């Protein structure tokens, strides 16, 4: 019990960009995540945690493959919390079992975590559950069921499945203690069919229940681009009611960066088509304008990575910036073109350059690095 | 799916690595001319795509057949190079130069 | 087993034709499963390869005889599916094959019996 | 008027996609080349043509 | 090949190395059209800016996708003549092919 | 019972056995006979079979019948692009090979089991067959290479002649098939 | 299912069971254009298409929407006949002209 459940409406954040920034989640969140795993991509999940927005770790998986159960075990001692200087290992939960143990082991496993994080939860801490092996959890159910009499429906999954499934996720959000403090109680759904592949129950099911679903792919790792999550698959209905505590703490401008910068999508994906594929050479400026905005956009809005201690961890109001003026460098671009100006020149003005290097400009010289970065383009623009 | 820590450097060659991931999209790359060629001659390709009809070809011929003949890493990881030669470089451009520099 | 009778005794040049036969199989199985037996395919029980069997097999003729024991089925399995069970297994058995061509029907040719797989 | 057969054909049907999908895949870029050498042409036609017409 | 015009370049033609039949009544030039492809010697019959283009369609109906003689529009006076290049590009790539 | 080959019964049984064969139907429903699948079926054993080949008949037997199979298969290879915009991608390797294979299986992989001759094989009747081919195959590169048109490449008597060797008789044969060897080179060397 | 019920005089307006089926037919054959487009080229179908064309449109972006907002059968209905304007009348053959000289 915990009284109250309140309502969702408080981000949860865990400073990677293009995840919360595009896609945010609260704490009532509920995600999922595909993509191969057991190869690379995992790096996120990890590295998640680490700086999350949370103060308790808890993690399990439970189904995974062998060897690469054992990568977790061993990396997570190496981890020092960016947040106290204490060994990051202390205030983790590792519940995990491979696959080759007791039946209902793996049966047991969610509710194991799922009820070890209202304990701490209670605490007034905040919590962060993940899962893994998502996919692999009702098999065992299907074992159980098989040495009963429950044929199934579907495809083999026993007919519980969007009912053992339901309660899992009916532990999260904004409970009151009886403590009378709130803890945060966030699932992400690291699932995985047997091949990407979307007419498994499992998914389908899934996917109905939460809220937030982040599509991870091979393409954009291939590309060289951690992390690689591909925006369009991707949604949030968390939006809606974050908008409220979007703009009243960090920017009253802030939604309206995000819903600009979507447009790109909608109109690269709609604009490229053949004329990507037959590339510079009958084109007009403002054609190509688009996608060079487009490089920008992804070289640094969405590019991001895990080795630095000036660009892994973020905040709002860091991107925010960012954001910011790529747009303030698109706004005269087409005040520039239509001047008749050189495009493939101001992408050749080292002032743009300088936007470019904003994200490995540490968080506490930036908000002086954009101020006066900024007014450049302003100067840069009617330099022409 | 696994098999990164095992090699590189220290275990064996460091550029092996690599040399794995370049042959790899540069095979494919080219096997599949092999059919778009049954459309229009080798003409309307290019000299350097028309290598990847070769590079195939020797590559599935020599390289992959290896009969009885029983071999060693080194003695394997030479000829993947050398055969590579036919191309021109900058084709293997996930390789630092220095390590091409040492082969080809 | 008026066949034989008119064959053999009386000597004859009969043609018996048989003609719903999908129909047979129909009550066949009611009592092959109300009853009880593990349906032996599709359902259907599987002693129906016998039952079609001790039907198909009497034809032929016999050393120095003026009989004739000719057999004609002709039946119907829903679509055009000869792999619906029951031609299915009559194939096996059996021995000509004669198709009605659907298409052909409707573009007004008669008979309209073509080979298309129709395998003597 | 007819569906499919019923079994195996589900491989033999997939096997389908893979001609079709694949198939498909290349079938662009076997006009990738033709669109290529295109521009070319486009381009060298009018030039001697304009000038000694009106010379 | 022979060709028809305004009167005024017309002669040209019917100088040497060919067969003129410029009017500036026929704007069908059937009446060449059929009479010409008995010897086929004629591999053009050029027309001019100065009629229009596009609606061949009476050869369309008799060619049916056959390479018998195409026209390029002229000027018939210069003072240019090089729109149709830069429009050109746009002959082919508005009706199929992303346009401009 | 499906004639749907993921039958069990079936099915279990390859993982039992050496050499097998399938039967395609509509195969049987056109002439061909004795009806398999060129692609489709496949024997193990013949890794073993080599010395006697070697020895008793020729010894560069293994090595011409692997060099047709090249072809067997491989002809598949166009095929299924033929199937996605016509046999009209063609050009010189092309109709080479699709040709090449018809005849193959025209005369050199059916046969008929009423036909008096044309029912029993030997060998080295056989043996003679694929050279035949062989051959025509390889002039035909050189025809081809030269610019010939095989269309008329077609319609050389000595395609036809090449059409009917399964008919012929062994006694006959050794000759008869070294008679038409020349005319090989005769319709093509002309040429 | 039910609608040529509830509908006509004293209940509604009188020409509401009329406009329907004008409409039902004329966005159908507007799409149904869009499709050939794409196939044998665009600009060889029938020039009298390119109105039926912008008249998808208009249904389209420029009706559907309303967002959130109360609606009303008149103030519906009003711009129910707006959409057929474009389209001249001797074009609307599912409805008679009284309506028609009830307003445009």
């Amino acid at each position: 019990p915990v009284q109250r459940k309140l309502d969702p409406n408080t981000p949860f954040l865990t400073g990677m960009r293009i995840l919360d920034v595009l896609f945010p989640v609260a704490m009532g969140g509920t995600a999922a995540i595909p993509g191969p795993f057991g190869s690379g991509k995992t790096v996120t999940q990890q590295s998640l945690a680490k700086w999350s927005n949370a103060d308790v770790v808890v993690y399990v998986g439970c189904g995974e493959r062998g060897n690469e159960m054992t990568d977790v075990l061993v990396e997570f001692p190496e981890l020092t919390d960016p947040k106290t200087g204490g060994p990051l290992m202390h205030r983790t939960v590792l519940i995990a079992n491979t696959s080759n143990m007791p039946v209902a082991a793996r049966e047991a496993s969610i509710y194991v975590g799922v009820t070890i994080a209202e304990y701490f939860r209670d605490q007034g801490f905040s919590v962060a559950l993940m899962a893994d092996s998502t996919s692999r959890w009702a098999e065992a159910l299907r074992e159980i069921s098989s040495r009963l009499e429950e044929m199934p429906a579907e495809e083999g999954y026993p007919p519980y499945l969007a009912a053992r499934l339901a309660a899992f996720y009916e532990r999260a959000g904004k409970v009151i203690t009886l403590g009378g403090e709130e803890g945060a109680v966030t699932i992400v759904g690291a699932v995985s069919p047997p091949g990407g592949d979307m007419s498994e129950p499992v998914t389908q099911s899934t996917l109905r229940i939460v809220g937030a679903f982040w599509r991870l792919d091979a393409s954009l790792a291939f590309r060289r681009h951690f992390p690689a999550i591909n925006w369009n698959g991707s949604y949030s209905l968390f939006t809606s009611a974050l908008d409220p505590w979007y703009r009243e703490n960090v920017a009253e401008d802030y939604p309206e960066l995000r819903d600009a910068i979507s447009e790109l999508l909608q109109r690269e994906a709609g604009l490229q088509e053949i004329v990507q594929l037959v590339g510079p050479d009958a084109l007009q400026d403002a054609e190509r304008l688009v996608i060079e905005v487009g490089r920008i956009i992804r070289e640094d809005f969405l590019q991001q990575n895990a080795y630095h201690e000036v660009d892994a961890y973020c905040s709002m109001k860091k991107a925010y910036g960012i954001m910011k003026m790529i747009l303030a460098f698109y706004k005269e671009a087409e005040a520039a073109i239509k001047r008749g100006v050189s495009i493939d020149e101001i992408l050749q003005l080292p002032v743009l350059e300088r936007i470019g290097r904003a994200r490995y400009v540490s968080e506490e010289e930036f908000p002086a690095y954009f101020e006066e970065a900024m007014k450049e383009i302003q100067g840069a623009f009617k330099a022409l | 799916r696994l098999m990164n820590n095992g090699v590189g450097k220290g275990k064996t060659r460091e550029d092996h690595k690599q040399v794995s991931d370049q042959l790899y999209s540069a095979y494919a790359n080219g096997v599949d001319i092999r059919k778009l060629v049954a459309i229009i001659g080798e003409d309307a390709l290019t000299e350097n795509d028309r290598r990847y009809l070769q590079f195939a070809d020797a590559f599935e011929r020599f390289f992959i057949n290896q009969g009885q003949q029983n071999r060693s890493i080194e003695e394997s990881l030479q000829i993947a190079w050398a055969l590579l030669s036919m191309l021109p470089q900058g084709e293997l451009k996930r390789i630092s130069k220095d390590h091409i520099g040492k082969y080809y | 087993t008026v066949a034989e009778y008119l064959a053999f005794e009386h000597d004859y040049h009969v043609l018996v034709i048989l003609t719903d036969m999908t129909n047979y199989c129909e009550a066949l199985r009611e009592i092959g499963a109300a009853r009880e037996e593990i349906p032996g395919r599709r359902g259907y029980p599987g002693y129906m390869y016998t039952d079609l069997a001790t039907i198909y097999e009497r034809a032929g003729v016999v050393e120095g005889k003026k009989g004739s024991v000719t057999q004609i089925p002709i039946l119907s399995m829903p679509d055009d599916d000869r792999t619906h069970p029951i031609p299915d297994l009559t194939g096996y058995i059996t021995e000509g094959q004669i198709q009605l061509s659907r298409e052909l029907h409707r573009k007004g040719i008669y008979p309209p019996i073509d080979p298309l797989p129709s395998l003597s | 008027s007819q569906v499919s057969p019923t079994r195996m054909n589900l491989l033999q049907r997939r096997g389908q996609l893979r001609l079709a999908q694949k198939g498909v895949d290349l079938l662009k870029k076997k006009r990738d080349a033709l669109v290529a050498e295109f521009f070319g042409l486009v381009r060298e036609a009018m030039e001697a043509r304009k000038a000694l017409d009106q010379a | 090949m022979a060709v028809i015009a305004d009167p005024e370049t017309a002669q040209g033609f019917r100088l040497a190395g060919l067969e003129g039949y410029g009017a500036s009544s026929a704007e069908e030039a059937q009446s060449l059209l059929e009479t010409l492809v008995e010897r086929g010697g004629y591999a053009l019959v050029a027309v001019d800016e100065a009629l229009l283009p596009d609606p061949e369609r009476a050869v369309e109906r008799l060619m049916r996708g056959r390479d018998l003689p195409v026209l390029l529009p002229i000027a018939g006076l210069k003072e240019a003549f090089q729109g149709h290049d830069v429009e050109g590009y746009m002959r082919e790539l508005v009706r199929k092919t992303i346009g401009f």
